[PDB]
């Protein structure tokens, strides 16, 4: 399983790791970024949410905004 | 649509493709302007751009997609790729990616992917667990690749001499040694058709170094398979270029157990523009260090024991009055484990072959042959060795004009 | 755990041990980067990784530890050893080490030496008190290495005849003259057969110069013993790098009373990588103080009086087409103790060994035989010497083969 | 009493101590511990010492009996 992103929407995804940046997802119905590694075909998003790393799934991912930027990841 | 489609459409017809499309005259631009102008213009649609090439990396980090059919030309139509997706795929020099790409948002000049399909024909999961080429063990050719066809022709008596003088296997390292106007053109186009008939599930790579157009025309109407050609209107750069584009496009290929043969036109001019690229002692016009280069390209022949061969079939000039060549020859001598040797005196007489029976031979023969024909071809060796080259010759073109498969011109001798 | 257990394993299982310690995309690098990325995986273990080398010390007063499984080549998981070392334990090139090995410290690069456990295969204060190579005495050789197995079989009728023609004894120095194409490939691999079967206490050691890929992986599956190589790819600075370090490990070796034979394919093509490395009287080409280095090498062949022995028979290459060869063979000549020639003419009868019997021989056989075996020689000498070369060989083939030893071969002759 | 010897990576950093005249606090490796004065360090027949200069009154000091050096810089040891 696990169907892989488009190259743009991992492009500004993995720029936004950069300068510890913050995005905006919480709930499924502020967080500070982290990174992104890969494990058994499998890529995560780490995040530290107030030291809590939760690992986001890319493939279960709602949408994904900011100030600045803005994409909905299709 | 399909940027490979519109690549393979002559000019006259993508003129009146565009023209319907509401654009102006695009009649006195290149080819690649008008392929980039249509695709600029069809940016409307959200899918229906796919597009396909073999990587480059420079030294930068950012890589491009490259095509066979303008044989690697830099140029506007080619595709952006990222360091990030580099890191993400495990990408290398030598891979053919397919996939989808998008239009330039803004202030940025070339059109960039979007989604990977496939990488080295395979998924691209599945192309990132191989193994590399300096980590698997070479053998000698064990297998062999039959030249002679069943019909009897003309064009055929040079394919049974080749055979009955030199043999040939998977993961050969062969050299010609060519005088001029000796009949090599012919010689080359005889084996390409030769091996396209016989063996239909190898891959035929066909190089030209520093050739005339019309030749390269020829070759390209005349070859099935791929021909990669540089003029001698280009810097050495653009030779430089195109031949280690092929070469690591072989290894990719290599890689994933296939087996790949290249024919390569005048290693001595691939060695002449090394020397004239590499930085500078001297040897008679050359540097030391600037023979490094071409012969790890010589070097690549081999048969791998995992699975796959690479053979390489390469031609050296000799007699041109000129010292780079001799020098070039002279250090070139000894690498390769098949040698065929063309003669002057044959051609002046008109005699279609040309070939010295008396030099040309193969090492390791026991392992390309069985006992009965290694030992035909011994009894048949021990006659011509007294004999005058035109003489063996006529000789040879004598005997083998009456029957064919060369079984039956064996059992002639009985 | 151990480098030269993990140096070893093929880079099949390497992939998978890898994968087994939670390790990252590791199957498109070199055998040395996945070493590197498994050792300091590993590192998670207070004294637990061992480690051995030759040593190599710089110009610039540090040195590296390097292994003889990738002939010497540098790389990223070789071991560091400082100066302070090396005064403390009185080092020199050529030593091997034994000890323990520690991970990098943060802004270092390579893994560095921790502590000493064996130098020369003995304690480290025990090798600090051995006379020099240079301060020893030597003379002619006096024990015998026959040849001769006694078994009965074909590849025996060479190293009879070789027992006949030119004896060998320890601390010679010998050369063989060879023309192109006469089986000199099959006879240097039927002397190494004869020296690990009947002196296994010897220390064996095959260096080969400018050789095929495919030739070095079939020396390596049939000589019990340590194969050193380079190809042909490499540049000229990798060929005296390979041949420095081999001369070095030797004289070591020598100086614990060990005797040691080594075997070197064609001194012609390293002396000819001498020529393109040492600053600019060149006498057809090859300058005159580029000979000073080659003639260094086979000048150390020697019998030792206090105890020890160091013999090396190396290979001319003769008849090439080269003036450049011409001249390396009469710089070459009369400096020998030993002499084997090869004749072309009775490689082209398919007649093997093809010994030319009329020109070869050694000085000094009185010291190596007894004095009934060198009248019986004498004999056989006074026999053969009207005939012609292939008859000679003939008729030597033909007698050979109808005893087993060639004291019941002599006793025949009556 | 054969004199164990000590690791190379003590011994580079013990090297670097004896250059610059450092100040540590070797003495013994039972109880007995104050200041001191590295100065050098030579072998004699298979055993190592450690020349100082405390106070004037030069010892010598064997390595197998070190046990640490504590000096602004290099500061912690067992051996």
């Amino acid at each position: 399983t696990y169907q892989p992103i488009n190259c743009d929407d991992y492009d500004n995804l993995e720029l936004a790791c950069q300068h510890h940046l913050m995005l905006t997802l919480e709930l499924k119905d502020q967080a500070k970024a982290s990174d992104l590694v890969s494990r058994k075909n499998v890529e995560y998003l780490v995040v530290e949410a107030a030291g809590e790393t939760r690992e986001l799934r890319l493939d279960k991912i709602t949408s994904f905004s900011h100030p600045e930027i803005g994409t909905v990841v299709v | 649509m399909n940027l490979t489609e519109l690549k393979n459409t002559p000019v006259s017809e993508l003129i009146t493709l565009g023209e319907n499309m509401g654009l102006e005259n695009l009649a006195r631009m290149r080819k690649q302007d008008i392929i980039f102008a249509i695709l600029k213009q069809h940016a409307k649609s959200g899918e229906d751009i796919f597009g396909d090439g073999v990587l480059e990396i420079l030294q930068d980090g950012f890589g491009f997609l490259r095509s066979a059919d303008s044989s690697y030309l830099a140029g506007p139509d080619d595709i952006y790729v990222s360091p990030s997706q580099i890191r993400r795929f495990n990408l290398r020099t030598g891979d053919t990616i397919s996939g989808k790409i998008r239009p330039p948002k803004e202030g940025e000049r070339y059109f960039a992917l979007l989604k990977v399909n496939e990488v080295n024909f395979d998924k691209p999961e599945n192309a990132r667990n191989k193994i590399l080429f300096e980590n698997l063990t070479p053998l000698h050719a064990n297998s062999r690749l039959r030249m002679e066809r069943g019909n009897g022709s003309t064009e055929d008596l040079t394919a049974r001499v080749l055979d009955l003088a030199s043999p040939i296997g998977r993961g050969q390292r062969g050299l010609i040694v060519a005088p001029p106007k000796a009949g090599k053109t012919m010689l080359l186009q005889n084996i390409a058709q030769s091996i396209a008939y016989n063996h239909p599930d190898c891959v035929l790579m066909v190089l030209l170094i520093d050739e005339r157009p019309e030749e390269v025309t020829e070759m390209q109407r005349l070859v099935k398979g791929e021909v990669v050609a540089s003029t001698f209107d280009e810097p050495a750069s653009r030779h430089v270029q195109v031949a280690e584009m092929v070469i690591e496009k072989a290894k990719r290929l290599v890689e994933h157990k296939k087996d790949v043969i290249i024919l390569l036109d005048s290693i001595t001019r691939l060695a002449r523009a090394y020397n004239t690229v590499v930085p500078a002692v001297l040897t008679g016009g050359v540097d030391a260090n600037a023979l490094h280069r071409p012969k790890r390209f010589f070097g690549a022949a081999r048969n791998v024991e995992e699975g796959g061969s690479l053979t390489i079939i390469a031609t050296a000039l000799i007699d041109t009055g000129s010292k780079m060549d001799e020098v070039i020859y002279e250090e070139f001598k000894g690498t390769g484990n098949m040698e065929l040797h063309l003669s002057r005196k044959i051609a002046e007489k008109r005699v279609f072959p040309a070939i010295d029976y008396n030099r040309s031979g193969t090492r390791k023969e026991e392992l390309l042959t069985t006992q009965e024909e290694l030992q035909k071809m011994w009894i048949l060796r021990k006659i011509i060795h007294p004999m005058g080259e035109i003489d063996a010759m006529e000789f040879l073109i004598n005997k083998l004009a009456m029957t064919k498969t060369n079984d039956d011109f064996f059992e002639m001798m009985k």
